[PDB]
């Protein structure tokens, strides 16, 4: 459970430092949906669709 | 028979007002539009102008 790390200056410190890079591409049966749109202030303020 | 051509018919452009047409609303109609006797000739009676 306790492994002393003799050669390092600090025995109890986390001696290693790691950087991970995981990339996953997952074909799925998910449905998702269409993107929405933003309000237009020219149609209600001028009645283009009269 | 003589020639059958309308000597009396108002000009669809110059007789009426000059307007900027909203083509968006034009394609959106999809419905019949009424026509008055004022648009067919200038020999119309005063009462029948808007009919």
């Amino acid at each position: 459970a306790d492994l002393p790390q003799y050669p390092f200056a600090d025995q109890q410190a986390e001696v290693c430092t790691y950087v991970v890079q995981s990339t996953a591409v997952m074909p799925t049966p998910m449905i998702f949906g269409p993107s929405p749109v933003e309000q237009l202030a020219v149609i209600e303020t001028e009645d283009l669709f009269e | 028979k003589p020639d059958e051509t309308l000597s009396s018919q108002p000009h669809p452009i110059l007789a009426d007002h000059w307007r900027l047409d909203n083509f968006v609303a034009d394609e959106l109609a999809l419905d019949p539009q009424p026509v008055m006797a004022r648009e067919l000739d200038y020999k119309v009676a005063q009462a029948n102008e808007t009919t």
